[PDB]
């Protein structure tokens, strides 16, 4: 139920990012959609670790910028619309009472929580956030984040020389 | 004599032309053999990724 | 179908990302915005892919650190002509 | 001889060469548009 | 209906398939032409225009494509012979109506020869039985030494599959 | 898999990063199939092996469960809106909370 | 050895562009150092 | 493009990015490459003395950030359709991958972008652009096994990108447009083999080093600019602008040889047509390599009177001369090469 | 900037001196071989400009032994027609067509109304670019501040000069202009400019005074074409370059002092114009780092050739600066059968070169 709430917030924030042309207007679009996105993936899986990774690095680390470069690009407000506001409203109304007549056994995702699968699975029982993230820190797959970290360090080296300081 | 010769050899070597010709396509129907028409796959790294699996199995423990 | 009822909404909203990204209506922030739009539908999608396995779920943080520096460097691409060509150039139209 | 010959298939050439600079001369929205319809009829026959 | 192509059926057994699939092959044509067209060059603005852009590179397209069938369909029934310039007539026909299009009575013979020389080439792929766009007989992967190639450091777990 | 063109020591770090082979319901399966495609190859495997490619589509891909529950759950609702089934019956006995 | 080519000959390859027409023979040929 | 060490350093990491795509045995390790390879091509093709060179960094990623956001799209896509990264029959998938590679290559469907970046860059970005960042792509191109996108491809490059550059009159364009006729003949070569491509592309890669530093060294941007180039020694010019009738296909030369094994195993592949089509089309490139070598093939010229000297760089111009060389007299090693077999 | 005679005694360098007239410089060489570690007050770039008449070699002279620099000499034309090997390319004048001879200031002096001049002009430019980079590659690589008689931001006066006087025509006005916008963006401005002042009478009278023999009896010398020169410094030459460099009018009407000049020169603090970033003044010397400190080092001792590639604009729409192609055959056939620029310089076997068989050194930045 609680997923097709995020579907409909996710299509009704979408459409009116698509509507909106005020550059923070559509950061602030982008903020609020963050946080759903990061619901909505934290829904199909085990456990909430990558919906923070994915908030952390995207909203609170790097929207900020886009939030600093719209602001200071634009010297007016939002002209705020009732009849938007009331469209939105009204799409999201009737999406939610689409999902209240809809089954939502058909709806949901078949992909497995921690509480979806088997009792009888071992692998589940050891610890939260345990099996998952290991292959980030196990040979031979641990190149990959050496490289990761590497290559952030390559890329601040390239925005210092592009930006030109 | 020589102009025999030079056609003799033309002539052995138009059919070992024709030969590798029909062995070239018969290799390309079927991708059989293993020199051309062959896309090396390998499971090597399936295999290493199963053999650490098992290895971080011993791992597990306090 | 399978496609029709799952995972059907990521492709939709990843085309109307990719519409509000070549539109000649919006200007180059409503591009970089749209595009970290379908990044994050690009996220929802794979993240959909990688959960059908379970145990490699580690990769969603490597297409993240990616994605980032693709973004960060698009800003850094876009303020670059601050200097050069004003501060009106946010409202461009057309390149 | 000339027409349908060298003469007039440079016309047509240097003809077509001019049209051809005018689909240039627009804007980088454009062609990343007709990319993003070219996937987007590429997505409707996957449905169907 | 419109899945019908044109050589499914012998010349001058259908008309109907024929029409609707040379007719899809130009509407297909005008269609990819016409979306390049309005966005580059000469473009309209509003809705009227643009669709009217669009039926003036399309249809065109349409009327050569069935006026090439109609008279194709018209020279083999006419007789009892089955052969090229059947062909020959019918892209004299196709290009005859390209010049009322374009208005001029030069283009539409120019286009007539060319088209007419389309017609009979293609009657020659249908005769002798062979393929403008082939698939290839022969795709070479990959060079010699194919399995020597492989200059990689992880040392290789013994197969679980033999040839015995 | 795909196979790459050139066999340097930069694949050895890519190739390791999606596999079933790490813990899951039918890796077992995807082996059945890699190996194969050891012995094939990747263009004859394609061909000689297709037996072993739908299983291992088939679990991990989840395609014709998912179409026999959706026909099994769109006839249930066809015969509710038939007429057929109707009232408190509508829904079976549910199963146990730790069934499966 | 007679003829040898005049600025006449080379003033056709001067333009922006080789051949042209009423949108761009207005327009400026770019700065010789590309820059 | 070497004045500092750190534009070295993006060099080998867009080259390590480069390796990183072609290697990749999955669809995702291949967009973590191409992204690596977006990363260093940001900083090279961006310059604080050129004015346009960051407008064209912008066309170029927003270039690729759309062909790689819809690479990855339908690689996903695949993947949730068929868990192995290959397919069995081909479907529109791979068409979207295919395009997307197109966008990223430089398919003269989507080739809009190529001359109108080209138009305002230096001759060692182009030298990059023109032949690793066409490594990326292609290579990724041969995994894929339908035949009408690379069809469709071909032909639209070859007649596009012969008659799109005869308009052009400054040279960075010409060679953009001749690079994407040059495109179109390795795709073609790309439905038949996986060798004969990589024998297209190093001796075209070979005639665009040789080609680019005569319009580096000098710094020639223009065909008028050309027609002014003072050479001490009119037969050297009339020498040098041999690589123009060698890269355009010209028996005696080098440049005839990739051609001529792309006609030789079409013609065993059974496809005449597109060959007939390629070959049409492809002496409008010679035309406008014919129209730059109005300024060599006569002997005396109506010079501007004002330089008396040739000033040109060492190391560089002595790189030049060995590859000038076997641009012309190359097809003498055709005895020691094993390659093609 | 400080002088010899508060220092005590001479200046003492920071670094060793590079060997840039022999050794390159390119990124490999500047990986090692830092250019910021050998600069200091003496390390300024100064133009002393003025009239045709006004003592400026022996100023350049006596301020480049006092403040210790080395002293560039003006450009004159012997340094084309006299080759490396000292012979005189003006001997070769009747076998060149007329249309194609020899063209010195001699000539220029006597027919200045020649169609040769609008050359003339743009050849001298050719020679103060070639200078000032040849100057620049002294101030990077050795750190010793050079001084110099003539720069060629000041040479678009005397191109006015000879406009306004009718010498040139609108083409000729037009192609250096085209030059100028092509090539003056590439090569940095000087720190500091003197201008030694002179009214127009005084001119002439040192011009009759200096006795020299083309000087005199010369039309060019009139009282409206000194006076147009001197116009044109001071309303667009030094209005141009004050925005820049720091500008130091002198009335030089009497002997002049060198000692006050000195004095004036070392108040100037230099280290003001540093704390604004964004200022007009010295932004061109303004390298926050190393890095670009050695990209401005190989923009000029490696990519010299570049900027003297950057004089290859096409304008064939004047008459009077395009050689006709008999005329450019015959006279590649004269000029490049000359005993010394028959080969390149240091390969010439004719005029006394050995060890030719086991010699493959080129050369730095050698015109061909
Ligand atoms: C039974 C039926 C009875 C009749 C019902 C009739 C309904 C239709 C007519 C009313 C209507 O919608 O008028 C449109 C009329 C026009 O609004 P608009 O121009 O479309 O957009 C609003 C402005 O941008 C707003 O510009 P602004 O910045 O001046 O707004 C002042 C702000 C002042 O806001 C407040 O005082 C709210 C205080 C904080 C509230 C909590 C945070 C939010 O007022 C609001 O935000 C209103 C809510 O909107 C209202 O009257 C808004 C209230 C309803
Ligand atoms: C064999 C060569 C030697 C013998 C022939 C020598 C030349 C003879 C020329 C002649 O007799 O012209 C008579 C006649 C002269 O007409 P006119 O009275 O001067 O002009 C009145 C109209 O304006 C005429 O209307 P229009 O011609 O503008 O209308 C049709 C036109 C409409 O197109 C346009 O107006 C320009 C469109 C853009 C052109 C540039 C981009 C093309 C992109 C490729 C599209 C097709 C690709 C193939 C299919 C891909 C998908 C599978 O479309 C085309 O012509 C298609 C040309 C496609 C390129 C072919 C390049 C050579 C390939 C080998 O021209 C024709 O009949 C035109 C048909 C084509 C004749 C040959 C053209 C060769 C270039
Ligand atoms: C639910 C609230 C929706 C508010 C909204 O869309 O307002 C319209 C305005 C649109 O701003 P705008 O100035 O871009 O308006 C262009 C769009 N039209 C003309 C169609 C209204 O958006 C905002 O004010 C954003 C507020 C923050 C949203 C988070
Ligand atoms: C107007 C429409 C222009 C575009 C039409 C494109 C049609 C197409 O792709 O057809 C595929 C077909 C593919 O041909 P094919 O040889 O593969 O046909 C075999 C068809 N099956 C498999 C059903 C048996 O292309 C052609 O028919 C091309 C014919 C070209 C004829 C003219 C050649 C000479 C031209 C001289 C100028
Ligand atoms: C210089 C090196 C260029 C790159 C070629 C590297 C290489 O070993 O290629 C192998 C290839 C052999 O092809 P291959 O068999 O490795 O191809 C890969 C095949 N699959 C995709 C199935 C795995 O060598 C050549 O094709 C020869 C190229 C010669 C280039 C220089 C000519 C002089
Ligand atoms: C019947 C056989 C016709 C064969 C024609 C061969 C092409 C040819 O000869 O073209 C000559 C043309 C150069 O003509 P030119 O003399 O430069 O023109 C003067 C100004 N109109 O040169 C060109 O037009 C160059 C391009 C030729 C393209 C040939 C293939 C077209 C498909
Ligand atoms: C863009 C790049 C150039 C494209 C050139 C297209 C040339 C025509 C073409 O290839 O058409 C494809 C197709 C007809 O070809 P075919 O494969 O026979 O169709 C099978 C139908 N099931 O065409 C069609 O199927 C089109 C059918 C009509 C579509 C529009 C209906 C309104
Ligand atoms: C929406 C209304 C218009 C729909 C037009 C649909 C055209 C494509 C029809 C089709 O089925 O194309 C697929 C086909 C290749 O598929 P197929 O041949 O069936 O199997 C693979 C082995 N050859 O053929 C191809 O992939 C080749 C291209 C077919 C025609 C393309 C038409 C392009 C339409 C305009 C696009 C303009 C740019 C944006
Ligand atoms: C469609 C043609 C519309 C009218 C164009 C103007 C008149 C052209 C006359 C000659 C047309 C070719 C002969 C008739 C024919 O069979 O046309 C259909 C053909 C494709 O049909 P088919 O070979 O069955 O391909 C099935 C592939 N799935 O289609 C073709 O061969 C394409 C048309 C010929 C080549 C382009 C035009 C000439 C250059
Ligand atoms: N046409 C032309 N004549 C020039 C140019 N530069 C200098 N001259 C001529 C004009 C005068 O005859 C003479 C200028 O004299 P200088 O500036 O060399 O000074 P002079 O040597 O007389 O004194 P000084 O060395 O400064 O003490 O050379 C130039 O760019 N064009």
């Amino acid at each position: 139920m609680i997923q097709l709430m995020l579907y409909s917030l996710i299509i009704t924030t979408s459409i009116i990012f698509l509507n909106m042309i005020h550059p923070l207007a559509l950061g602030l679009t982008l903020l609020i959609q963050t946080i759903f996105v990061c619901l909505l993936t934290g829904l199909m899986t085990k456990s909430f670790w990558y919906s923070y990774i994915l908030f952390l690095i995207f909203l609170g680390g790097m929207l900020v910028l886009f939030i600093y470069v719209t602001s200071l690009a634009s010297n007016e407000m939002f002209n705020l619309s009732m009849k938007l506001t009331l469209f939105s409203s009204l799409i999201l109304i009737f999406m939610l009472i689409l999902s209240f007549i809809m089954d939502k056994t058909s709806s949901s995702l078949f992909l497995m929580n921690n509480d979806m699968q088997s009792i009888i699975n071992m692998n589940s029982y050891f610890m939260e956030n345990s099996l998952s993230l290991n292959k980030l820190y196990n040979f031979p797959t641990n190149f990959i984040t050496i490289l990761l970290m590497n290559y952030l360090l390559i890329t601040l080296i390239v925005i210092v020389k592009i930006t030109k300081l | 004599e020589k102009s025999l010769h030079y056609l003799y050899e033309e002539n052995e070597k138009a059919q070992i032309r024709l030969l590798e010709d029909e062995v070239r396509r018969k290799m390309s129907e079927r991708n059989d053999y293993q020199a051309y028409y062959y896309r090396p796959s390998v499971a090597k790294y399936h295999r290493i990724s199963k053999e650490a699996a098992d290895e971080l199995e011993a791992l597990r423990g306090d | 179908m399978i496609m029709i009822l799952y995972w059907s909404l990521p492709m939709i909203l990843f085309i109307l990302g990719l519409f509000c990204f070549v539109s000649n209506r919006k200007h180059l922030l409503s591009m970089l915005l749209s595009l970290e739009f379908i990044v994050l539908m690009l996220f929802f999608m794979l993240f959909i892919y990688l959960n059908m396995l379970n145990y490699e779920s580690y990769f969603s943080m490597m297409f993240l650190t990616f994605s980032v520096c693709e973004g960060a460097l698009g800003l850094s691409i876009l303020v670059s002509m601050i200097r050069t060509h004003g501060n009106d150039y946010f409202q461009s139209f057309s390149i | 001889s000339e027409y349908f010959g060298g003469q007039h298939l440079y016309q047509k050439l240097s003809m077509y060469s001019k049209t051809l600079f005018l689909m240039h001369n627009n804007s980088l929205k454009i062609y990343l548009l007709l990319f993003v319809f070219w996937i987007l009829i590429l997505l409707i026959l996957l449905f169907l | 209906l419109l899945r019908s192509k044109y050589y499914d059926h012998p010349d001058g057994e259908d008309a109907f398939g024929k029409i609707v699939a040379t007719n899809k092959y130009a509407v297909s044509a005008g269609v990819a032409w016409s979306m390049f067209d309005v966005l580059t060059l000469s473009k309209p603005q509003g809705y009227l225009p643009t669709l009217g852009r669009f039926a003036y590179n399309t249809g065109p397209l349409m009327g050569m494509a069935t006026a090439f069938t109609l008279t194709t369909l018209v020279a083999t029934n006419a007789r009892g012979k089955d052969d090229k310039i059947n062909y020959l007539i019918g892209g004299f026909a196709a290009g005859g109506v390209f010049g009322a299009w374009k208005h001029n009575h030069v283009a539409g013979l120019c286009a007539g020869l060319f088209l007419g020389i389309a017609g009979v080439i293609k009657k020659m792929s249908i005769e002798q039985g062979w393929e403008f766009f082939p698939n290839t007989p022969i795709k070479q992967y990959g060079g010699l030494n194919i399995a020597g190639n492989d200059w990689t450091i992880m040392a290789d777990p013994p197969k679980n599959w033999t040839t015995e | 898999s795909l196979t790459p063109f050139l066999r340097l020591p930069l694949t050895d770090l890519t190739g390791c990063l999606i596999n079933h082979q790490t813990y899951d319901k039918c890796g077992k399966f995807e082996m059945k199939m890699m190996e194969c495609f050891e012995a094939y190859g990747l263009e004859r495997g394609k061909r000689e092996c297709a037996d072993l490619i739908s299983d291992f589509q088939e679990c991990v891909g989840m395609q014709k469960q998912l179409m026999r529950f959706h026909a099994m759950r769109n006839e249930r609702y066809k015969q509710w809106l038939k007429g057929e089934r109707k009232g408190q019956e509508f829904f079976a006995d549910p199963p146990r909370v730790d069934a499966y | 050895a007679k003829w040898y080519p005049d600025p006449e000959f080379m003033k056709q390859f001067s333009g922006p562009v080789m051949y042209p027409d009423e949108v761009t023979s207005l327009w400026t040929v770019p700065p010789w150092n590309s820059k | 493009m070497f004045n500092n060490s750190s534009k070295i350093l993006f060099i080998t990491i867009m080259i390590i990015g480069t390796l990183i795509t072609v290697t990749s045995n999955s669809w995702l390790g291949a967009w973590m490459g191409l992204e690596i390879n977006l990363l260093s091509f940001i900083p090279l093709l961006s310059d604080n003395n050129n004015l346009m060179s960051t407008e064209a960094s912008l066309k170029y990623f927003l270039t690729q950030v759309l062909a790689s956001t819809v690479l990855l799209f339908s690689s996903i896509l695949l993947m949730l359709k068929n868990n192995m990264n290959n397919e069995i029959n081909e479907s529109f998938t791979s068409m979207i991958i295919m395009s997307a590679l197109l966008l990223k290559s430089g398919a003269a469907p989507f080739h809009f972008w190529f001359p109108n970046m080209m138009e305002g860059l230096t001759w060692m970005n182009a030298l990059m652009l023109m032949t690793w960042q066409k490594i990326a792509p292609l290579m990724l191109i041969s995994y894929l096994n339908i035949k009408y996108l690379l069809l469709i491809s071909v032909i639209l490059s070859v007649i596009i990108g012969a008659i799109g550059g005869l308009n052009q009159t400054s040279l960075r364009k010409l060679m953009a447009f001749s690079s994407i006729n040059h495109l179109g003949w390795m795709l073609s070569s790309l439905m038949i083999s996986e060798s004969i491509w990589l024998i297209y592309f190093f001796f075209y890669s070979f005639l665009s080093f040789v080609l680019t530093f005569m319009f580096n060294i000098f710094k020639l941007f223009h065909l008028n600019q050309l027609f002014s180039w003072f050479v001490n020694s009119k037969i050297l010019k009339f020498t040098l602008f041999m690589n123009f009738l060698s890269l355009g296909g010209l028996p005696p030369f080098l440049g005839f040889l990739p051609k001529w094994l792309v006609i030789q195993q079409l013609t065993l592949c059974n496809q005449y047509f597109m060959l007939t089509l390629m070959m049409m089309s492809t002496l409008i490139t010679l035309f406008f390599y014919l129209r730059i070598c109005y300024s060599a093939f006569m002997m005396n010229y109506f010079e501007n009177n004002w330089i008396m000297k040739m000033n040109m760089n060492s190391i560089n111009y002595n790189m030049y001369m060995i590859m000038t060389f076997f641009s012309i007299f190359g097809l003498f090693l055709i005895s020691l090469f094993y390659f093609m077999f | 900037i400080s002088g010899k005679t508060m220092r005590g005694g001479p200046r003492v360098p920071k670094a060793a001196p590079y060997p840039y007239k022999t050794k390159k410089y390119s990124v490999f060489n500047a990986i090692f071989d830092k250019t910021s570690k050998r600069f200091d007050e003496n390390s300024k770039v100064i133009c002393v400009e003025g009239p045709i008449a006004a003592g400026k070699s022996k100023f350049a002279k006596e301020l480049a032994e006092e403040l210790d620099m080395e002293y560039y000499p003006a450009v004159d034309l012997d340094l084309i027609y006299i080759n490396s090997y000292g012979y005189d390319m003006r001997k070769l004048d009747p076998q060149l067509p007329p249309s194609c001879r020899s063209y010195d200031v001699r000539n220029f002096c006597l027919d200045p109304s020649h169609d040769l001049a609008a050359q003339f002009q743009i050849r001298m430019y050719m020679l103060r670019y070639s200078q000032y980079i040849d100057a620049l590659q002294h101030v990077l690589s050795t750190g010793q501040g050079v001084v110099l008689e003539r720069s060629p931001y000041s040479d678009f006066v005397f191109m006015e000069a000879m406009f306004r006087q009718g010498y040139l025509s609108r083409g000729a006005r037009s192609v250096y202009n085209e030059l100028r916008q092509n090539t003056i963006g590439e090569l940095l401005k000087p720190h500091l400019v003197i201008y030694l002042d002179l009214p127009v009478d005084a001119v002439k009278k040192q011009i009759k005074a200096r006795n020299v023999d083309y000087e005199v009896q010369s039309k060019v010398f009139s009282d409206a074409y000194l006076s147009d020169l001197e116009q044109l410094y001071k309303q667009q030459y030094l209005k141009d370059i004050s925005t820049h460099a720091e500008l130091l009018i002198y009335d030089w009407t009497a002997g002049g002092e060198t000692e006050v000049v000195v004095e004036d020169i070392e108040r100037i603090d230099f280290n003001q114009f540093e704390a604004d970033i964004h200022n007009k003044k010295m932004l061109d010397w303004r390298f926050p780092l190393e890095a670009e400190w050695c990209e401005a080092r190989i923009k000029y001792c490696h990519e010299k050739p570049d900027l003297m590639n950057y004089f290859n604009v096409p304008r064939f729409d004047v008459p009077e600066l395009v050689r006709s192609a008999d005329d450019g055959k015959v006279w590649r056939d004269v000029w490049f059968n000359a005993p010394g620029m028959k080969y390149r310089p240091g390969y010439n076997a004719d005029m006394g070169d050995e060890g030719l068989l086991t010699k493959t050194k080129i050369g730095i930045n050698q015109g061909i």
